[PDB]
């Protein structure tokens, strides 16, 4: 079969997969003691996608929890869901980074990356064909960015046929949250450009305002952020666990869209979400579902993708629908808008389709699209960065943490190599 | 800045896979480096091709410049560090993608690394012949004769590099001797024995002809004594008779 | 990467800092090696190569650029030709001392893109080669003492010959104003003897 | 005595054997378990206790869709071997089904394929099921059919592909992949019926009468054209063509080998309880260009060679006034150096009846198997969105790493640069 | 610079803390 390693690193990985892991266990019909409980055979026939077997009829993730502070850690184990893990897999150190990217990658990390390396390897070979690895981390912080640079790394001289998946929670100008943001997120950058096949970037501000706008929240507080994400992330490889007439998986999703090797940064989105009020006048159709997937307010990252071409779209659709309406309709959405889709690659939209729904839901789409407008939100950082290393501001930290200075000016270079890649495709 | 070369241009591009097929053959590429070459091969070119004719293509510039993985970044730092100009036009992903319509300035780009290759020979030779300067030329400046105390110091000066080029040269011989775990001086020991018989013999030379200078500028310095008191004693009696011979004549006329 | 196996050992910094400031260098300092960076790694290369040898780098620059720096054409890519020249000469020369000394994997990054590893390495090439020139030195010193005796010689020579030729450029005269040979007091004499018989005649005439 | 292996290639092409055995089991009076309460000589072969397994070999690289298979209303049809699956999908590259992944189990499907092959008797020829757009279609259908080109150098091979569509594409790297896969559908093949999936959406709109088509209906119409064909072996009539003869009869030139289809009548229900079939009707929307399964326009071409076989009681006579009314019409234009352009075939059992389906119960019906220059129109299409990645080198980062060389998709490209021409230079006429 | 080497050596002899050169045969040969 196909089975994913899921790793996450830092307080806010750590949220996100335990919603993960509660949401696609609710998907599978799976209590919190691990005893199965649905009345689908569908659900069992790939469980071992996500869920590894253990006698008693009992099924643990496939989860690598770590983090350099036992506190979210400790949260997440005494959770609704917080049972259902290996008590083994939790890793943890007792001082945390700090918000350092030096002391979540070089020193304090390094002293437990083999602590990890070994629990993946073991997870890796006790299952029969691996897929890849996802990962979820943030950008901004110490322990998460630093530690999952260092894993994607080490994973990446270790485990260079598998794919690499991870979901980045990439800092935002206006939602700021630290003072050192841009130091560790162009640090991080240059690791995930050369380190990774696919990454799907996250802003905290665009998740803000899709729950302020559509589904028209009071108060969004992490927790449905977090199932945001989640749904996106189950959305993505729905493909593997249930049939359907179109079938593709993380290589088929990566060959379709990336182009170039270095050009792997992909805006995900959802649908259908809609606030609880307006939830019962709208029929859910597949146009209505291919018109929200284009929709500039329904991303979840903080770029408008008007402002630059599309490259490359993937949908994957969950439901009973006739193909011709979805290809019809992708049809419609390249042609009625040719001048956002580049000329030299016809046909840019590939979809698939599941036929096993949500659970509660008739139907649903994923969308995660591959466009040039994203490297306006590596300019920003590449700005703040700037905007602090020429007056050397906060410097010390790093530099006596063991960071040497030629290293911030080849974040800084790559990065606006990167953007340059971006632009030159977009004329 | 912009590019002026004329990479678009056709006949100009026909050419220039003129010299560099010819440079590229003259070299015995199809052999050291096992691939064949063809004329088609250059005007279609390939991810393989392209960048084992640029590994190839370096190696002449530095012999000891070994490659290894992530070839396309390889390449961009080796254009960056080859204080290359134009660089502010090429890109990563085009270097990944050499065969694209890109190619059209990326193939002049290796005619630039042939081009250096060919200053590079009018360069390489001349730094022995600098040596071989210093074997022969001060050896000149050695064996010609001095006659200001500039040209002295400079002939001295001359001798003390010469000698200090054999002191270093005798050092080099014995380090590599002892660098092959063994201790046999034998050879650097003649090698200096006979730099400083030939520079001994140089310098009594240069003595023997100094000597002989002096000598003979003695010689004619008091033959030159002894003609200026000859002249002076001349030049007073002619004065005299030749101012007694016109009170004479203004006596008389 | 190219590599090899040495036959000096693996040497540590510190002293090999001091060693490199008491024998001859001075920009070999501990926070100089400790900090790889490309203009002090081509600047040591530039005074170790005047160092053991004893020639300057800018004449062999320009005696290997002159041919294409001069006005053969007039092409505007001349000056980044010959910058890539001076540049690629540098790591040639340089790699030929290496090489020379048994290092076979040194290159142009070690020149531009210097890292603690392999620049102490070659450091420590560099301290037991001048080690050995030390050495080399001091058994030979004889040699040097004899060259040293003949310059003071030729240098003594060389004043006797001057003094002779200032000695010579002494004698000057109306006429001989170009020192005094046998044509001016011939001259003289003929001039003497008509000026004479010249005036015998007029006191002939007059007696 | 006659025989027909069927090879069926993943996505594609286990869901059109999944549609093509539904209708062949039905057909023959087998129930869907294969007990059954001659004909089924030439698909299924008996054994001891009564029940029939059929001649059928599926394959994929991911083993989701023969999961449905193997857990469907047809896990007791099939014996468990002839099931074949890999571990990970070719993923849209056709360097992974041909050069990586593929040659994995190509040996198992090799042993399996020879193994089927030992009991037929009269082996007539291979119905190989893929898509020209994928990964595994192209790759791993490439190097299967180069085994059993090497393997089976004699016998015919009939392939049945779903080629790209011009607009309604569903891959980036279709044109890619459908460009690769010509090199081996040329010269190892001997018959491939193009088809395309938006002019069988056209029809399922216009003469259907349905406007969500999923990709079941256009399965059972292909098994419908397939069944059509390879009627002649399975049931008299008045006139049997085997596949030599049909190809004696269709191909005139050895790369001239890809003809069009057509069926009819493909109508509703209300439709065919109103209207009453004619053998000259259906001839003609034989000849309709929207009734084409390939997006081109027969307008533009020369009908090289046509056969007919008409399905159901059918009097040779009526085919022949039918024959002449569409030779005297001046729309349909065949090539001067093919005088009898029309060979007919007639089968005397009437098409069957799937419960749900979509066709209604015709007393009469024919298949059209037209080779013709209009498909060369289809060839060129793709031959521009080829260029316009290939002009960037945009994917072929994605297939050189798995074990592709460059130059072999120029290479491939070269091959339409001489195909059109042979459907250009014999398109001239003799003076 | 005309600080001859050979008449800076003649003064400096009229190890500074080290050895007289090594040789040690590399174990990762
Ligand atoms: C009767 C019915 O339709 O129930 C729905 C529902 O009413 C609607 C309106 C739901 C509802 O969603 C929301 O209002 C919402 C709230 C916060 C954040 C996002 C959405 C629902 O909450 C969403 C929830 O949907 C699911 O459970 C999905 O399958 C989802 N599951 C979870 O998120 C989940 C989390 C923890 C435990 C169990 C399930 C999912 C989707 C894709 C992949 C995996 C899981 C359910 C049942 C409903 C409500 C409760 C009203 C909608 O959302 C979803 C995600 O389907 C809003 O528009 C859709 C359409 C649905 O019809
Ligand atoms: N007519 C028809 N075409 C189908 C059907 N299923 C898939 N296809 C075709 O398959 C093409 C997409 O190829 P893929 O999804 O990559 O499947 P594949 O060709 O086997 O390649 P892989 O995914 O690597 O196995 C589409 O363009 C469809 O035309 C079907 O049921 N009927
Ligand atoms: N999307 C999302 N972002 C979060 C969550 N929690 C924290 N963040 C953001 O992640 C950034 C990094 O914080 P933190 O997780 O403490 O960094 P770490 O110490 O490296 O793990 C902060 O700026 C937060 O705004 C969460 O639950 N969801
Ligand atoms: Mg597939």
């Amino acid at each position: 079969m196909r089975e994913i390693v899921h790793i996450q690193a830092g307080q806010c990985g750590n949220q996100i997969g335990a919603k993960f892991w509660e949401v696609i266990s609710d998907e599978h019909g799976i209590d919190p003691t691990g005893s199965y409980h649905g009345d689908s055979d569908l659900q069992l026939e790939r469980i071992n996608v996500y869920y590894n077997e253990a006698a008693g009829n009992k099924y643990v993730p496939r989860a690598i929890l770590v983090d350099l502070e036992p506190g979210t850690m400790d949260s997440v184990r005494s959770g609704p869901f917080g049972q259902i893990f290996r008590p083994d897999n939790f890793v943890f150190g007792q001082s945390g980074a700090g918000n350092n990217w030096a002391k979540g990658h070089y020193t304090e990390g390094a002293e437990l990356v083999d602590s990890v390396l070994d629990v993946v390897r073991k997870e890796s070979e006790s299952c029969d064909c691996l897929q890849g690895f996802q990962l979820t981390h943030s950008l901004g912080g110490g322990t998460g960015s630093g530690m999952g640079t260092l894993l994607i790394s080490k994973i990446r001289e270790e485990y260079p046929d598998r794919i690499m998946n991870t979901f980045s929670v990439v800092p935002s100008p206006k939602v700021s949250d630290t003072v050192v943001e841009p130091y560790n997120a162009t640090l991080s950058v240059h690791q995930l450009v050369e380190n990774t096949d696919e990454t799907y970037c996250i802003d905290n501000e665009a998740l803000y305002d899709i729950c302020f706008r559509t589904l028209k929240l009071t108060t969004p507080t992490y927790g449905d952020l977090n199932h945001l994400v989640s749904a996106t992330m189950s959305g993505v490889t729905t493909c593997l666990r249930f049939p359907g007439q179109l079938n593709a998986d993380l290589r088929k999703l990566a060959v379709n869209m990336v182009p170039f090797p270095r050009l792997h940064f992909f805006m995900p989105g959802f649908a259908p979400l809609t606030s609880r009020g307006s939830q019962q006048y709208r029929a859910l159709t597949v146009p209505e579902l291919t018109q929200q997937m284009f929709d500039a307010k329904n991303m979840m990252a903080a770029c408008d993708p008007r402002h630059g071409r599309y490259l490359t779209v993937a949908a994957v659709f969950r439901g009973r629908m006739s193909m011709k309406e979805v290809d019809e309709q992708m049809l419609n959405v390249q042609n009625k808008n040719s001048s956002y889709f580049v000329e030299w690659i016809p046909n840019n939209v590939k979809t698939a389709v599941c036929d096993i729904p949500p659970r509660g839901l008739k139907m649903s789409a994923t969308f995660i699209g591959n466009s040039t407008a994203i490297q306006e939100l590596f300019k920003r950082i590449s700005e703040q960065f700037t905007a602090m290393f020429r007056r050397k501001a906060f410097l010390h930290w790093y530099t006596g943490e063991g960071m040497d200075e030629m290293e911030f000016t080849e974040a800084e270079s790559n990065m606006n190599d990167l953007v340059s890649e971006y632009q030159q495709y977009q004329d | 800045n912009r590019d002026p070369r004329p990479l678009r241009d056709k006949n100009f591009q026909s050419a220039i896979q003129e010299e560099i097929y010819d440079y590229l053959k003259k070299n015995k590429f199809d052999i050291e480096t096992n691939h064949p070459i063809s004329i088609k091969f250059l005007k279609q070119p390939t991810q393989k091709g392209f960048i084992i004719i640029f590994k190839w293509l370096y190696l002449r510039l530095d012999p000891g410049y070994g490659f290894t993985k992530s070839i396309e970044n390889e390449i961009y730092q080796i254009l960056k560090n080859l204080r290359y100009p134009f660089l502010e036009s090429i890109n990563k992903s085009q270097i990944s993608a050499v065969g694209g319509s890109n190619w059209h300035k990326f193939l002049g780009m290796l005619h630039w690394m042939v081009r250096t290759n060919i200053k590079l020979d009018m360069c390489l030779n001349k730094v022995d012949r600098s040596l071989i300067n210093q074997n022969t030329q001060e050896i000149t400046i050695l064996s010609q004769p001095l006659k200001t105390l500039d040209e002295q110091d400079q002939r001295q000066e001359r001798y003390e590099l010469m000698v200090e080029k054999l002191l270093i040269d005798y050092f080099t011989e014995s380090y590599k001797s002892f660098l092959k775990l063994e201790d046999n001086y034998e050879p650097s020991m003649q090698e200096l024995k006979l730099g400083f018989e030939k520079f001994v013999h140089i310098i009594n030379t240069d003595i023997a002809n100094l000597q002989t200078q002096n000598d003979n500028l003695y010689e004619k310095y008091q033959e030159v004594m002894k003609i200026s008191q000859k002249i002076k004693t001349t030049r007073e009696k002619w004065k005299a008779l030749k101012s007694d011979s016109n009170k004479y004549e203004n006596y008389v006329n | 990467m190219s590599r090899n196996q040495d036959v000096f050992p693996i040497l540590d910094l510190q002293e090999l800092v001091i060693c490199l400031q008491s024998c001859d260098f001075a920009l070999a300092t501990q926070e100089n090696i400790s900090r790889p960076t490309s203009d002090y790694m081509v600047t040591l290369y530039k005074q170790i190569i005047e160092n053991f040898m004893g020639i300057s780098v800018e004449s062999l620059l320009n005696s290997s650029n002159q041919e294409t720096g001069d006005g053969h054409l007039q092409e505007e890519n001349e000056n980044i030709y010959l910058d890539t020249l001076n540049v690629l000469v540098l790591n040639k020369i340089c790699f030929k001392f290496f090489e020379n000394i048994g290092v076979q994997d040194f290159n142009m990054t070690d020149l531009y893109k210097p890292e603690a590893q392999r620049t102490q390495r070659l450091l420590s090439a560099v301290v037991n080669y001048a080690r050995f020139r030390e050495e080399r030195m001091f058994d030979c010193n004889s040699f040097i003492l004899q060259m040293e005796s003949l310059l003071g010689q030729l240098r003594s020579k060389f004043d006797d010959y001057n003094l002779i030729q200032q000695q010579l450029k002494q004698y000057e005269d109306v006429d001989g104003d170009n020192i005094p040979d046998e044509q001016e007091l011939q001259k003289l004499e003929e001039q003497n003897k008509e000026l004479e018989i010249q005036l015998k005649k007029l006191t002939k005439i007059q007696e | 005595m006659r025989e027909c292996i069927s090879i069926h290639v993943g996505q594609a092409g286990v869901q059109i054997g999944n549609a093509c055995w539904e209708l062949y089991c039905l057909e023959h009076g087998i129930q869907p378990d294969g007990q059954m309460p001659d004909s089924f000589n030439t698909f299924f072969s008996e054994t001891g206790a009564g029940k029939h397994v059929p001649r059928a070999v599926f394959v994929d690289l991911e083993p989701t869709v023969i999961d449905e298979v193997r857990t469907g209303t047809y896990r007791q049809l099939f014996h468990p071997e002839q099931l074949i699956t890999g571990k990970e999908d070719a993923a849209n590259n056709y360097a992974r089904g041909h050069y990586t992944i593929g040659k994995e189990i190509i040996d198992l499907v090799l042993d399996r394929i020879r193994k089927l092959a030992d009991q037929c008797t009269g082996l007539q020829g291979f119905s190989v099921f893929h898509s020209f757009g994928g990964g595994t279609g192209s790759g791993f259908t490439s190097l299967l059919m180069e085994r059993l080109s090497v393997d089976y150098g004699k016998k015919s091979k009939l392939e049945f592909s779903i080629y790209p569509a011009p607009q309604v594409s569903t891959a980036v790297v279709e044109p890619y992949n459908s460009i690769l896969t010509t090199h081996t559908t040329l010269e190892h093949s001997d018959c491939a019926f193009m088809v395309d999936n938006e002019a069988i959406y056209d029809i399922c709109r216009r003469n259907l009468d349905i406007e969500r088509p999923t990709y079941t209906n256009l399965n059972r119409l292909i098994g419908q054209i397939v069944s059509s064909i390879t009627a002649s072996l399975r049931f008299d009539g008045a006139l049997n063509v085997d596949l030599t003869e049909f190809q004696t009869n269709l191909v005139p030139y050895p790369r001239a080998h890809f003809p069009l289809a057509t069926y009819a009548p493909v109508i509703s229900a209300e439709k065919a309880y109103h209207e009453q079939l004619s053998v000259a009707e259906i001839t003609n929307a034989c000849f309709e260009p929207a009734n084409q399964m390939v997006k081109c326009d027969p307008r533009h071409g020369k009908y090289m060679a046509c056969c007919l076989l008409y399905r159901g009681d059918v009097v040779p006579k009526d085919v022949n006034a039918a024959i002449a009314t569409i030779k005297t019409k001046r729309t349909i234009q065949f090539v001067d150096w093919c005088p009898t352009g029309f060979k007919v075939g007639i089968n005397y059992e009437p098409p069957t009846v799937v419960p749900g389906g979509d066709l209604a119960k015709v007393q009469r019906a024919v298949c059209m198997l037209s080779n013709t220059t209009a498909i060369a129109e289809a060839w060129a299409r793709l031959d521009h969105k080829f260029d316009l990645m290939y002009a960037k080198r945009a994917f072929v980062h994605w297939y050189v790493g798995e074990g592709m060389e460059e130059g072999e998709f120029s290479e491939a490209r070269e091959d339409m640069a001489a195909l059109e021409k042979d459907y250009e230079e014999v398109g001239v006429d003799s003076v | 610079r005309r600080k001859s080497i050979l008449h800076t050596i003649r003064n400096s002899i009229a190890i500074s803390l080290g050895s007289g050169a090594a040789r040690v045969v590399n174990g990762p040969v």
